[PDB]
RNA sequence: GAGUGUUUAUAGCCCUUGUUGUAAUACGUCCACUGGGGACUGAGGACUGCGGCUUCGUGCCAAGGAUGCUGACAUAAUGGU
RNA sequence: UCUAGUGGGCCAUUUUUGGUAAGCAGAACUGGCGAUGCGGGAUGAACCGAACGUGAGGUUAAGGUGCCGGAAUGUACGCUCA
RNA sequence: GAGAAGCUCAGACGAGUAGGCAGGCGUGGAGGUUUGUGACGAAGCCUUGGGCGUGAGCCUGGGUCGAACAGCCUCUAGUG
RNA sequence: ACUAUGGUUGGAGACAACAUGGGAAUCCGGGGUGCUGUAGGCU
């Protein structure tokens, strides 16, 4: 008999992405190869968020984009920005600057109007052609608590959390337990 | 048989000392507090207002509030498998300063100054602590102090 | 089997008195560890003084000086009975004062169940007049003349006779 | 650098005795068994251990 | 580090000889000679996980 | 194994001792009287109750006026039945004494020549007594915690002073005037 | 037989996650502080927000 | 024969110091000192490594896991049911 | 983050309360059974030892060495006739 | 090269009711595929024969039998 | 005194001994019978 305990032993990590498109398995074995064979820690980070799911791979904004490499104390002028994701477009940007942008897909109206204000969009396999270990990139990521589902998540008294209401108006979780004309308040 | 009342069982918890009663020492209140300080809740019977609750008693915390006549000691306590953070508002009267943190400032000093000293010296400092060291040899004399031969004493009636 | 030692130990020096008087004991133990232990033992009896407070500045082991000549030991010893507490006296004819103290633990043992626990040695010494010997039993073993027949003992036994299941005839005697 | 030599080294896992442990293992060394402290008799545990 | 193994020995022995001698001065003076306490224990675990 | 439950203003319901009186012989004795003490001890802790106790001492003042007469003997009771044992009734119902190892339950002073005597009266007073007891012949005068030796020394210098059956005992504490006028044959040492 | 508490299996059930310590933060909320420490507190981190901003931007 | 009453007489014990003598023996500890007997295991499958010997060589070795020399049977043996 | 089962417990050491006592009822600590096979106590849910993948070799724990039953009708000193 | 869903080296560990998860075995029907099996004998059944897998199970020899049945990738359920 | 840990320790039990550690109270005796900060007056 051997006295150890057992609570740090299974690791709680993808070791492949659950999606079974053929074309994400080819970049991740093109990233399996550069993590493996290169000493940089952009080709891990991008080899361990293709394993990623849609809820952790968050949507990001060439309004987002713009407003990260535009910061005055910045220096991203020329860098290539890169996220494992979706790039969405942002109408309320009404001019789009120069961008070069690698993502995993784009939007239909986003990539038209990166490629029409002069910028370029790239794949994830170009992206590691282009800059095989990761220098001078800009890498992002969507954000992660934007979704439905936090806020709810954390729920109970006193925590101001939105509760999982049929209806929203009066008659719907606004009496006894919510005001102190009503009991008490929460 | 049980109540849950908030100075239960604090019979001789909250009791004064002998010879300890009447007037409360006035330098008490001129001790000045301040926030991140290092303090122990002692209660004190006479003074009933300001009174934390009896599991506070002989605790120890860190000031983060301070007010008139009050301060903010803060306290981690045991509910099941995890602290709670506790915010306690104790009147001065209840709260002393811990000699360990005069102590550990006093060590501190002298470890700084120590480390000054051995840098304009060119030599080793040796500012970590270690535990009690084996006993070394030594050399015991015998002169003047022959050994003296002990025996067991016979049992005897000692009424 | 036991052995002899002489333990000599003092408190460790403090402010009050840095010249701590020294104690020696001689005590009959299977090792030195269980020496010290006795020495312990029978020193916070006496004087203020524990294992933490105090130090063994001396142990040596004892030999017989005349482990080849007949000698005659008394041996005092207080030990606690189921009711209360006794000394008691005890003779016995061996060669080393070791044998002696184990001839007298078996003794104590056989008679009256008491333990090695129990049984605290107050004095070993060396008897040297006939007349000093208390036990008729023992003094009796005194006389040069001295002719006894051989003690009943359960024949001669082989490594392989002895082993052996059946004998062809009945033994004599 | 002894916290450290002795960190590196892995627990040694030895045998059981040959000859076996006293007559009762789980009393004091000074009792007649075999735990507490032992002094130099700990060689030769060692040595029917190993 | 054949070097360094010899002069390790050379000390085991300068230390184990050096104790010897003290011992014996001690013994010849009549005084006692009280050795340095043990900095190093070997500890076996002899009970099992019960 | 129960706890302490003496008589108290939360049960006041507790009965009254069996046992009344405890010292029974000369009351009013002297300090050259009685020079010998005997103790009878128990040797464990037991629960013996003022019933016993009773019995005990009926049977001990019997023998002894009868077999030595009222002016040799001093003996008296030391356990006092504080606990109570409680008995349903057909609540406390008697009083018993705690006494532990090493208490003494029986004490008597005799002359030297009533030792064999109170051996034997304290040796038929064990079977009146739950347990096991011991006597032993205490080396102390009397009732008073001076040892025989010491006792002695301390007359011949003259530092006691008799008071009824008790004395005074001088001591190096208090005013000198106090003393000096109460013992006239006190050999103050200068040193 | 009702009223059967015991506290025999509670303490191995709480130190079998351990008893977890609260995640320490730089910075607390000011609402358990003085409400004129607050206030006046609020002024004093804009003023010194203004200094270090006007510093920077003369530098 | 049965008993004395003094210290080796025709015997012999006990206790001190001198040497031969650095006496042996027993015990404890250690030897990277050395001899045999018995049992179980042979995992891996070109080479690379750490060592030792060397005639200095893709040399030799007990050096990152067994090979070699023999014999009997093969309606026997070994396995499986 | 989501969710299952559980929400009748019991035994042993130690500290106890109520009871005449209980294989009784009720509290505290620890280790266990429940959910724990295995060696030992002739047997046994809790006691001792020890926590278990399938096997070979060696050595042990608690416990034993007259036969049943594997192992000294071993050694040394004593006591005991029922 | 070694189904990169692959190859290779090394270390530690292995009780389990209620309960949770994963990977697999078996059944009926549907789509795709296998110049798939079959009246020179399909399915089924019996077996004092053989083989594989830790196991759920699978393959096969012999006897009976007479008209349909199966492997692989998916779909599905009145599936043990 | 008491007490943490241990035994297939003793004892029918109450209890006791032992092993690795911690360690009183009370009595008695010896010594002593205020120290100190600030501001100012004093043959």
């Amino acid at each position: 008999g051997i006295d150890i305990e057992r609570h740090h032993v299974r690791k709680s990590q993808r070791s492949k992405p659950a999606s079974e498109n053929v074309y994400l398995k080819l970049l991740v074995k093109l990233y399996r190869f550069l993590a493996r064979r290169t000493d940089s820690r952009f080709n891990k980070a991008i080899l361990k968020r293709l394993f990623q799911s849609k809820t952790n791979r968050p949507p990001i904004s060439i309004s987002k984009i713009a407003a990260l490499t535009s910061r005055k104390s910045a220096s991203l002028e020329g860098k290539t920005t890169v996220i494992v994701g979706t790039v969405t477009d942002d109408e309320r940007l009404l001019t789009v600057p120069k961008l070069s942008v690698a993502a995993l897909r784009f939007t239909k109206s986003a990539r038209a109007r990166i490629l029409k204000a002069g910028g370029e969009v790239l794949t994830l396999d170009q992206l590691a052609l282009r800059a095989p270990t990761g220098s001078n990139t800009v890498l992002l990521r969507g954000k992660k608590h934007a979704r439905e589902a936090y806020r709810h998540f954390g729920f109970g008294p006193h925590k101001h959390k939105a509760p999982y209401v049929r209806s929203e108006g009066r008659k719907f979780e606004r009496a006894r337990g919510r005001r102190k004309s009503r009991a008490f308040k929460v | 048989p049980h109540s849950y009342g908030i100075r239960a069982r604090t019979r001789y918890t909250f009791q004064r000392g002998f010879r300890e009663h009447g007037q409360i020492r006035l330098s008490t209140y001129l001790k000045t507090y301040k926030v991140g300080d290092i303090v122990d809740i002692k209660v004190n019977g006479a003074v009933q207002k300001g009174m934390p609750h009896k599991y506070y008693h002989g605790k120890t915390g860190v000031v983060y509030n301070v007010t008139q006549s009050s301060v903010g000691v803060l306290i981690y306590k045991v509910v099941g498998n995890r602290y709670m953070e506790k915010r306690v508002n104790v009147r001065i009267e209840h709260v002393k300063h811990s000699k360990c943190r005069q102590d550990f400032l006093d060590r501190v000093k002298a470890n700084e100054a120590k480390r000054k000293e051995a840098k304009a010296q060119g030599k080793t400092v040796q500012l970590r602590r270690q535990p009690a060291p084996p006993a070394t040899a030594h050399f015991v004399s015998t002169e003047n102090n022959e050994p003296v031969t002990l025996h067991p004493v016979a049992y005897d009636t000692t009424i | 089997a036991l052995k002899e030692y002489q333990v000599v130990g003092r408190k460790v020096p403090t402010e009050h008195e840095p010249v701590p008087k020294l104690f020696r004991m001689r005590l009959f133990a299977p090792n030195e560890s269980v020496a010290k232990s006795r020495y312990w033992y029978f020193l916070k009896m006496i004087n203020k003084v524990k294992k933490a407070t105090g130090e063994i500045v001396a142990i040596n082991e004892i030999s017989e000086p005349k482990p080849l000549k007949a000698k005659v030991f008394g041996i005092w010893i207080r030990y606690d009975s189921r009711s209360g507490t006794h000394n008691m006296y005890k003779e016995f004819r061996d060669t080393t004062r070791v044998g002696a103290v184990e001839a007298m633990y078996a003794d104590m043992a056989a008679r009256h169940r008491a333990r090695f626990r129990s049984i605290r040695i107050l004095k070993v010494v060396e008897v040297e007049k006939k007349e000093d010997v208390r036990r008729n039993y023992v003094k009796q073993l005194l006389n040069p003349h001295l002719k006894f027949p051989l003690p009943h003992r359960r024949t001669g036994v082989v490594g392989l006779a002895g082993k052996k299941v059946f004998a062809p005839h009945r033994p004599s005697t | 650098n002894f916290k450290q030599a002795a960190n590196f080294i892995w627990p040694f896992q030895l045998s059981s005795p040959l000859g076996g442990w006293r007559d009762r293992k789980f009393k004091h060394f000074i009792e007649g068994g075999d735990a507490g402290k032992r002094d130099e008799h700990i060689n030769s545990l060692v040595r029917k251990m190993l | 580090i054949a070097k360094r193994a010899e002069s390790y020995d050379a000390e085991y022995r300068k230390a184990e000889r050096e104790q010897i001698e003290l011992g014996r001065k001690a013994r010849a003076e009549g005084n006692y000679y009280v050795p340095d306490e043990t900095k190093l224990v070997f500890v076996i675990r002899i009970r099992g996980i019960n | 194994k129960n706890k302490p439950y003496p008589k108290s203003r939360y049960n006041r319901a507790v009965p009254d001792s069996k046992i009344r009186i405890f010292d029974l012989g000369r009351k009013r004795a002297g300090v050259d009287e009685f020079p010998l003490c005997i103790h009878l001890v128990s040797n464990e802790y037991e629960q013996i109750t003022s019933e016993a106790l009773e019995a005990a001492r009926i049977c001990a003042n019997k023998y002894l006026v009868k077999i030595g007469g009222k002016d040799s003997f001093h003996l008296r009771v030391r356990a006092h039945p504080f606990h109570v044992v409680r008995i349903n009734k057909m609540k406390p119902n008697g009083l018993v004494a705690r006494v532990n190892i090493g208490q003494i339950l029986m004490s008597v002073r005799t002359k030297d020549s009533s030792r064999a005597t109170a051996i034997e009266a304290l040796r038929r007073c064990q079977y009146k007594f739950p347990g096991q007891q011991r006597i032993i012949v205490s080396k102390k005068w009397g009732f008073s915690q001076y040892a025989r030796d010491e006792y002695i020394e301390k007359r011949s210098r003259g530092e006691i002073i008799p008071d009824g059956c008790y004395a005074k005992f001088l001591n190096k504490r208090g005013s000198l005037q106090e003393k000096l006028d109460l013992f006239p044959e006190a050999s103050f040492n200068l040193a | 037989k009702s009223k059967n508490h015991t506290n025999h299996n509670q303490n191995k059930k709480a130190h079998r996650n351990g008893i977890k310590r609260p995640q320490k933060h730089r910075y607390d909320s000011l609402k358990y502080r003085d409400a004129k420490f607050r206030r006046n507190q609020k002024f004093a981190n804009r003023g010194t927000v203004e200094a270090i901003r006007q510093a920077k931007a003369s530098a």
